[PDB]
């Protein structure tokens, strides 16, 4: 009855020895390398000694498909999943990765969206641990803070302030501008670029900042942090509901807790806990302005945002919407409304689907107030939904790790041949900008360049003060 | 259309020609209070329910007795609540208000007649089948709840119903006692009214009814049956048959309708059929002769000794016989060359239709005698009847033979008719004097008749007496022993292997077998290792009622001396057996003139019949399939053939292949492969323990089904050292052989359908060869029913497994009987219509196995649930010859808790884990940072405990992943079970020993793997075969309930009508319009739930589904809109028939609260443990959270 159609060969157990493996050990694509646990013996037909199985059928060892999500591929074909792309070689996916990150985000007045993909609301007052390093066991390299005036009830003229320390440098970001009270001690990876609507301040490898200049702080970290961070951003470890842990340890249900738990000053008002009003005061009673604030946060889920609805989870970003437009007057002047639609569309672009929503009817945005063409700046000022942050310049000659792909805002389009320059907001010959060069690398005037930072005998700081070179050794502190 | 019938059990008083008896009657109004008339000809049957293929009937039934009855009706479809019948079918208690209805109340069945239950285009005008009560049947069927129900044609809407019933006032409900054999309740001819026309043909439909088997032969004198176009001269009626016939009525007067068997003379099943207006020629000259007839010639001599050699009070071989002899002249000076093959037969009589015998007969015996045949009717005079005219000794007497119409073959019978005649001056004793001949009517010849002479009746016994015996004075005529040595059981009045035909191999041979003489008992004449052409289909044994011949075509292409019989072991033991000679004179998909090797072994096993589900255990001997030829593994039987039991292995092969059968005996006793269709090319088949022998043949076109019948027939195959205590001991198995390309080659089997083969028999232990140690090992005139068990596949009292089938496939039965003259076995799947294919295709309900027949149907199950295939016969069931087989959907494929947190964390055990891995965390789609099963240790298993035994048709597994990584089981095995203690591994449609399933790759992925055929099980357990880094789970049931209820209902699916959700109020304005057509489950929009415009705790949604439905479950679910969490947290359910009488579905005692949702978005089912039969539903929320907002899912079935 053990009726095994050729070229299947049929195994028989011995029924003596008890401990031949038979059936149970079928060899797969999926299990080669895996040790088989069997009970015992069980007789049946299995491929020839060449093959292995593949579902309902026999295929070469050489042709055994690597697995990924819902999907197989052939051998020597290549995917591309994050930061990292990978060849099918031997069942396995061969790699030739770059380092992934992840983006914490605060959207909106006082929501928050955490690395691991959990968002919250926090309507705190007070001045709060955005993320930082000093958890436990920790190596004490960045911290960042967040402070809210204004983001209650009538967020309509709520501010931010972020305070940076990085290895002894404290930047100030507020009233769309950034300040470094500080500077800090490698200048080297220190960056602050100033692209379209948003500025990305790189401070070191790992540590990113980009800002809308109004309300969308994004603080941007590699994978290399995954259980070195924690505070409103999470631990990032990768796992979304244990976000809500506080700052002893201790998962909190209620996010008021969380939040109030990362508090920075003792001298501010803890912030208490109100029951979640759906409908502000614009929005409560009033059935009419709920309708129109839900047409116009149906835009996220439209058909211009219809390529980012399977990668992008569109439900936080539509509550936020809902909730900030909801404080507004009017939604033709509601910052918040386009601030939110702007930074969805980041997102969205972010995963290669760059949208072009802005419109004259909604959000209008123009580059015509910068395009002085004939007041003597030969440089051609474009909107753009999806444009590179990292555009060589005169402030910035050498190119730069951009933490993003491309970001939306104006600008400067110049002839070829030209770089830009922001101090003069023109094109200029590239042997104009005031920038020195040193190890290949051209940095702007009054730039400081760190060589050998470990190595004392080797150490040196170079300035720059206009196209002089200037390198001096780094003092020993003792 | 829909009929109305009116049925009340009323207990009257009953005089056949007074006894008490429960009969149904039918009323004419709803207040059962005018009886409605019914003709005289009708007794004890019930009125007689006609409906169409395309009609439905409903009928209620008002107990007006002392005692419960019931509705069970034949050959038409119903669901569960109006079968009629109580058993473990896991029914609700409003689905059993059907199986009793006790004294005073009352029950209303539906029987719907589907396409399915009509006639086919080959059976009659109406089918014939009876409802009958089924509370306790034997009592029911022997008190009179009996009636007619014809099922016909579209339109089809002069014909009688004739009950031939065995009434036991033993057994009945008042017998707290003769048997009166009666037609229609009636004995000793006292049936009136049965008249019919004077030309046109009539229409019997006749049911056989009897509580024990006792066969019986209706004849009509002067006139044939008409039987699926088959020319008949009697019924052939099993203790319970349906069957119809047609009789052409020509002659005006009186017939006797009666039953012929000797036994049965006195007991008066007897009536009157009032028929009135509303050329060659043979010439034969036969004498009857006295002469010494030798009843084993040429054969020395125990039954030899007691039967032959001859003593003080024993006669011998020879005995003084009268014998028809044919002469070649007027004169009666020679006789014509007498046959050693005819034996003890008179000349053979031939004649077509329209053919003219001319018989001369000369009484040249001492008495006076008769010559008269049975079949012929046309018989005159040359120049009261001449059937019971004498004609004197020396007198010549001359009789003309005219073979009408009515007496010759149709078109579908076999060519020639085997009729035969003799003397009917005295019936018995002229034939057992030795007066019989045989006679063909064929259309425009090896005879064989088996015929116990019963020499004790003879007239010649006192010269037997006063000659062979020295002391004619001392013999006591009375003397059993004497007595019994004087019944000879010969073939053609040949005794002990006496008669031996010889035939040509490769030639075409016809046989006409003929069953006269004593014997009472029907005969299972059968030829050792021939198969036959029988009623245009090739079978193996020939049913042979008293008093009846049959033809038979066969081709001699199997060599060898082979023993002629009939499985009757008395019979086979007394010489009723004769020798017959015959001699010459690259990647590939797995699944997409072959030897079909075998290997079975004899093995000796404890058999308790079922009853461990003290308990005694008897020592039996099976045939037992092996994996190769060392006989040291046995192949494991899996959920396919779980169904066997005692039966042995399939043995499947086709047209033009080669089966070889390696057979060796592994018990203590000798035994044999036997199978009718092993070929060679006399011979000692016999098997010594520890001994191997191989059985290699090739299948031919008559071992195999004809083109009309199915793609698969069935033979049987058995140990014939011992034909009877080989059987008993349980040694039988099935042998498929199917048509061309109909066998699947990878697996083996014909996959389109599915097949299942059933064996009904009792087994005698007392008749085993191990009696003397089951008696040992158990006891350390009821001792014999303690070791009698009437079982199918060796399972009694509905506890064979293994019968599980899908809804709407096509299934094949295999049924078989073997056994003695009890096993006539009224087999009758409850609720379900089969088809029978010998030429044509022919619709039934009930089939009438009789021994050595391996018959084959088909069926097509509609409705799902548990049902009943039983035995008619009252004794068989009420002693358990009945088992359970479950109907399952597809379609109900739905999650059993393990996501849904239905399944508790006490239901979820494992060999270990690791760390805080617990196995109530191995849950789909849980998340965590320890979010699953997971265990650090080889051979491990992860046990769910289902609280009741279910369906369960797929798992879906999950791995899940650590800090950096990720956890899965790439391969495991599925065990399951019913009752924790023994485990059996899942193999459905493998190829090896067990089903190997492959689980996950990744910590995400899910793997969906099927069971199929599914799983009937309370618990089951996984068991990791490989793992990436640690056994981790994340699973989720797939199953469904045994009757299949637990569907959406269409509400998620939007198959509910808008006009069909209604409420008191709902929430709308210029804006949102929260109608309550809107509150669908997972519906995505704007206003996407229900909500009442003022929010109170005495708001209430209600569906309506326009027809009575079961709910088994309600998922109701809640909304976010506005970003406000509006949900329903307790709620009661309310339900009613015609939506203005409501009542609240309480549960223990008082009103139910259902807990809601905690979150809006994931959906909670609330499932009712007692099923709810309704039409409209209501939900009434009561406590609700930001709003009075719900989304609703119906969870249930389709109901009457
Ligand atoms: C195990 O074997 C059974 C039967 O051999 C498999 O079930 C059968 O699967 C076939 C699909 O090849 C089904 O045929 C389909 O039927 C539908 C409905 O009539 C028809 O529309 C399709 O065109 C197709 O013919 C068949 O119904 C189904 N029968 C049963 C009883 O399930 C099963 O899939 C096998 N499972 C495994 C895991 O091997
Ligand atoms: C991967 O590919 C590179 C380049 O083809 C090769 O050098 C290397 O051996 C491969 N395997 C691994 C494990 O890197
Ligand atoms: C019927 O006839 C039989 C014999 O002919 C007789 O013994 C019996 O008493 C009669 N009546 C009944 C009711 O059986
Ligand atoms: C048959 O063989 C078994 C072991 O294989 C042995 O125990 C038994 O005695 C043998 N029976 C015989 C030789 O009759
Ligand atoms: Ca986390
Ligand atoms: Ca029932
Ligand atoms: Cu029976
Ligand atoms: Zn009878």
């Amino acid at each position: 009855s053990l009726s095994c159609r050729p070229p299947m060969v049929k195994l028989v157990c011995p029924a003596d020895n008890l401990r031949a493996e038979g059936l149970e050990c079928t060899k797969t694509c999926q299990n080669y390398d895996l040790e088989c646990m069997s009970m015992g013996c069980v007789s049946g037909c299995l491929c020839p000694p060449g093959m292995v199985r593949h579902e309902n059928r026999c295929v070469a060892l050489e042709r055994c498909p690597c697995f990924h999500q819902g999907k197989e591929y052939a051998p020597g074909e290549t995917v591309k999943i994050g930061c990292n792309t990978c060849v099918c070689r031997d069942r396995k996916w061969n790699c030739t990765d770059h380092v992934c990150d992840a983006t914490c985000s605060t959207i909106g007045m006082a929501h928050y969206l955490t690395f691991d993909g959990l968002k919250y609301l926090f309507p705190g007052e007070c001045q709060y641990v955005l993320v930082q390093d000093y958890c436990g066991s920790n190596p004490g390299t960045f911290r960042i803070l967040v402070g809210n005036k204004g983001c209650s009830h009538p967020s309509v003229k709520c501010k931010k302030r972020v305070t940076i320390l990085v290895e002894g440098g404290e930047i100030e970001l507020f009233d769309g501008e950034v300040n470094v009270k500080r500077p800090m001690k490698d200048e080297t990876h220190f960056e602050v670029v100033e692209s379209g609507r948003y500025i990305i301040l790189l401070l070191g490898k790992a540590l990113s900042v980009v800002w809308d200049r109004h309300l969308s702080i994004s603080v941007v970290l590699k994978q290399t942090y995954q259980e070195k961070v924690c505070g409103l951003c999470g631990n990032f470890d990768g796992i979304q509901n244990n976000d809500l842990t506080s700052s002893n340890l201790q998962v909190e249900e209620d996010p008021v807790d969380f939040g109030n738990s990362w508090k920075v000053s003792s001298q501010c008002a803890d912030t208490r806990k109100v029951p979640l009003d759906s409908s502000p005061a614009t929005c409560h009673n009033n059935i009419m302005k709920q309708t129109m604030v839900d047409s116009s946060c149906r835009i996220l889920t439209s058909d211009v945002f219809q390529d980012c609805n399977k990668l992008v989870d569109p439900e936080p970003y539509l509550d936020v919407c809902i909730y900030d437009t909801c404080s507004c007057e009017s939604i033709g002047d509601c910052a918040a409304f386009c601030d939110t639609i702007a930074a969805y569309a980041h997102v969205c672009a972010q995963h290669g689907k760059v949208v072009t929503w802005r419109t004259a009817t909604l959000c209008p945005q123009s580059c015509e107030e910068r395009n002085l063409r004939e007041n003597g700046y030969e440089a051609e000022w474009r909107y753009n939904s999806c444009a590179p942050a990292c555009q060589v310049t005169c402030q910035h000659p050498e190119p730069l790790a951009c933490p993003v792909q491309c970001v939306e805002g104006c600008h400067a389009h110049c002839p070829p041949g030209k770089i830009l320059d922001e101090l003069l907001q023109t094109c200029v010959d590239p042997e104009d900008c005031p920038v020195c060069e040193v190890a290949g690398r051209r940095f702007a005037s009054g730039k400081k360049v760190t060589l050998n930072p470990s190595d004392p005998e080797h150490c040196q700081i170079c300035h720059c003060d206009v196209v002089n070179l200037t390198c001096e050794a780094c003092q020993e502190p003792g | 259309a829909t009929r109305r019938y009116y049925l009340g059990a009323v207990e009257l008083s009953w005089d056949y020609m007074v006894y008490k008896k429960t009969l149904f009657v039918e009323f004419t109004d709803h207040l059962f209070n005018i009886a409605k008339p019914r003709p005289p000809w009708m007794g004890l049957l019930g009125p007689t329910i006609q409906a169409e293929v395309y009609d439905t009937v409903v009928i209620t039934l008002k107990n007006m007795a002392s005692h419960p009855v019931s509705l069970h009706a034949v050959g038409v479809s119903y669901w569960k609540a109006s079968e009629g019948a109580e058993y473990d079918d896991q029914t609700s208690q409003r689905e059993k208000e059907d199986d009793k209805v006790f004294p005073g109340g009352s029950h209303t069945y539906v029987w719907q007649v589907l396409k399915e239950n009509g006639p086919m285009a080959s059976d009659p005008l109406c089918l014939t089948y009876s409802y009958l009560s089924h509370v306790d049947l034997v009592k029911d069927l022997n008190s009179g709840l009996i009636g007619a129900l014809l099922v016909c044609r579209e339109g089809s809407l002069h014909k009688f119903i004739l009950l031939f019933a065995v009434f036991d006032e033993g057994k009945s409900w008042h017998s707290e006692w003769p048997k009166m054999h009666t037609v229609n309740g009636y004995v000793n001819r006292s049936l009136p009214g049965l008249i019919g026309c004077h030309r046109k043909s009539v229409y019997w439909h006749v049911i056989g009814m009897g509580t024990t088997p006792e066969v019986h032969s209706i004849f009509l004198e002067g006139h044939t049956f008409l039987v699926r176009n088959h020319r008949q001269a009697s019924l052939e009626i099993s203790p319970i048959t349906f069957l119809t016939a047609q009789t052409l009525l020509m002659d005006l007067g009186q017939f006797l309708l009666f039953c012929h068997i000797s036994s049965h003379q006195h007991d008066g099943m007897e009536a009157y059929v009032k028929v009135d207006s509303c050329p060659k020629t043979w010439v034969h000259y036969i004498a009857a002769e006295e002469e010494d007839w030798d009843y084993a010639p040429l054969v020395l001599a125990s039954y030899k000794s007691q039967y032959l050699n001859n003593g003080p009070q024993r006669i011998g071989r020879k005995y003084k016989k009268v014998r028809f002899m044919a002469y070649t002249d007027e004169t009666f000076k020679t006789r014509e060359a007498i046959q050693h093959e005819s034996g003890i037969l008179g000349p053979l009589l031939y004649g077509e239709v329209g053919d003219t015998l001319l018989i001369i007969f000369k009484n040249q015996a001492s008495r006076p005698y008769n010559i008269y045949p049975h079949g012929i009717t046309d018989v005159r005079p040359l120049y009261k009847h001449l059937k019971d005219f004498p004609i004197l000794p020396g007198e010549i007497f001359k009789y003309k033979w005219t073979v009408t119409v009515e007496d010759g073959p149709t078109k579908s019978d076999p060519r020639c008719l085997t009729r035969y005649y003799s003397s009917f001056v005295n019936m018995e004793r002229d034939l057992a004097s030795g007066l019989i001949g045989p006679l063909l009517i064929c259309y425009k010849r090896n005879v064989i008749l088996f015929s116990v002479f019963d020499e004790n009746r003879s007239w010649y016994l006192t010269e037997n007496i006063q000659r062979f015996l020295p002391n004619p004075a001392g013999v006591q005529l009375e003397d059993p022993e004497f007595q019994a040595s004087n019944i000879m059981h010969s073939i053609n009045g040949y005794v002990f292997d006496s008669l031996q035909l010889s035939v040509c191999l490769h030639e075409v041979a016809y046989w006409y077998i003929l069953s006269i003489g004593a014997q009472t008992d029907f005969l299972s004449v059968f030829f050792s290792g021939y198969t036959f052409k029988h009623k245009m289909v090739y079978e193996d044994t020939l049913t042979l009622f008293p008093f009846s011949g049959e033809t038979v075509f066969m081709s001699m292409e199997n060599p060898g001396l082979w023993i002629l019989g009939c499985h009757n072991s008395d019979f086979r033991n007394r010489g009723m057996t004769a020798l017959l000679k015959v001699s010459s004179c690259e990647d590939f998909d797995i699944y997409d003139k072959k030897t079909r090797h075998y290997f079975i072994a004899a093995v000796e096993r404890l058999w308790d019949y079922g009853m461990s589900s003290s308990v005694p255990q008897f020592k039996k001997v099976v045939f037992q399939e092996f994996t190769d030829g060392s006989f040291t593994q046995p192949l494991y039987r899996g959920e396919l053939n779980e169904h066997l039991g005692l039966l042995g292995p399939y043995i499947r092969a086709e047209v033009e292949d080669n089966i070889m059968v390696t057979f060796r005996n592994q018990a203590s006793r000798p035994y044999s492969f036997y199978s009718s269709l092993i070929s060679y090319e006399p011979r000692k088949n016999f098997v010594k323990p520890n001994e191997t022998k191989t059985y290699f043949w090739k299948v031919q076109h008559h071992m195999a089904p004809t083109k009309d019948e199915f793609d698969c027939k069935a033979w049987a195959y058995f140990s014939d050292v011992d034909l009877e205590k080989d059987v008993h001991s349980g040694l039988i198995g099935p042998l498929l052989v199917c048509h061309t390309n109909t066998l699947n080659p990878a697996h083996g089997r014909q996959v389109t359908v599915q097949e299942f083969a059933l064996f009904f028999t009792i087994f005698d232990e007392t008749k085993s060869w191990y009696f003397t140690e089951n008696m040992e090992r158990n006891c350390r005139p009821t001792f014999k029913e303690n070791y009698r068990f009437h079982a199918i596949n060796g399972y009694i009292m509905d506890t064979l497994p293994g019968l599980v089938m899908a809804q709407d496939q096509r299934i094949r039965w295999y049924l078989l009987s073997m056994g003695s003259n009890e096993n006539i076995h009224s087999i009758h799947f409850s609720g379900h219509v089969f088809t029978v294919r010998k030429k044509e295709e022919y619709k039934m309900a009930l089939y009438n196995l009789y021994p050595g027949v391996f018959e084959t149907v088909e069926m097509l199950p509609s409705k799902a649930g548990i049902w009943r295939v039983e035995c008619l016969i009252g004794e068989h069931l009420h002693a358990g010859m009945s088992t359970l087989f479950l109907v399952y959907s597809n379609k109900c494929q739905t999650p059993l808790g393990m996501a849904s947190g239905h399944i508790r964390d006490f239901q979820i055990t494992a060999s270990g884990q690791y760390g805080q891995w617990a196995p109530k965390l191995a849950r789909l789609h849980y998340s965590g940072s320890i979010n699953a099963w997971s265990t650090k240790e080889p051979f491990s298993w992860i046990k769910v405990d289902l609280l009741a035994p279910m369906i369960i048709h797929g798992i879906k597994t999950q791995g899940a992943r650590q800090k950096f990584s990720s956890l899965y089981i790439s391969q495991f095995i599925i065990m399951y079970s019913l009752d924790g203690k023994k485990w059996q591994t899942y193999r459905g449609n493998s190829t090896g020993t067990l089903m190997v399933f492959f689980g996950n790759v990744d910590s995400s992925g899910i793997k969906h793997n099927i069971f199929n055929p599914p799983i009937i099980a309370r618990y089951i357990r996984l068991h990791p075969t490989h793992y990436s880094i640690r056994s981790t789970l994340r699973m989720e049931l797939m199953g469904c309930d045994l009757n299949s209820c637990s569907m959406p209902l269409g509400m998620e699916s939007k198959a509910i009508s808008d006009a069909q959700i209604t409420a008191s109020s709902y929430f709308t304005n210029m804006f949102a319009t929260w109608s309550p057509s809107k509150a669908r489950l997972h519906l995505q929009g704007r206003s996407n739930a229900w909500r009442p415009q003022v929010n109170n705790p005495k708001e209430w949604l209600q569906v309506d589904f326009q027809k009575t439905m079961k709910v088994t479950g309600v998922t109701t679910q809640g909304v976010k809109s506005l970003l406000t969490s509006m949900y329903v947290k307790e709620f009661l359910i309310s339900s009613s028939q015609d939506g203005h009488q409501w009542t609240l579905f309480f549960q223990n005692g008082k009103v139910k609260v259902f807990q809601g949702n905690q979150d809006s978005f994931t959906p909670v089912v609330n499932s009712l443990d007692p099923p709810l039969l309704t039409r409209y539903l209501r939900i009434h929320p009561q406590s609700w959270v930001h709003q009075i907002a719900l989304r609703m899912e119906v969870l249930g079935c389709e109901a009457q």
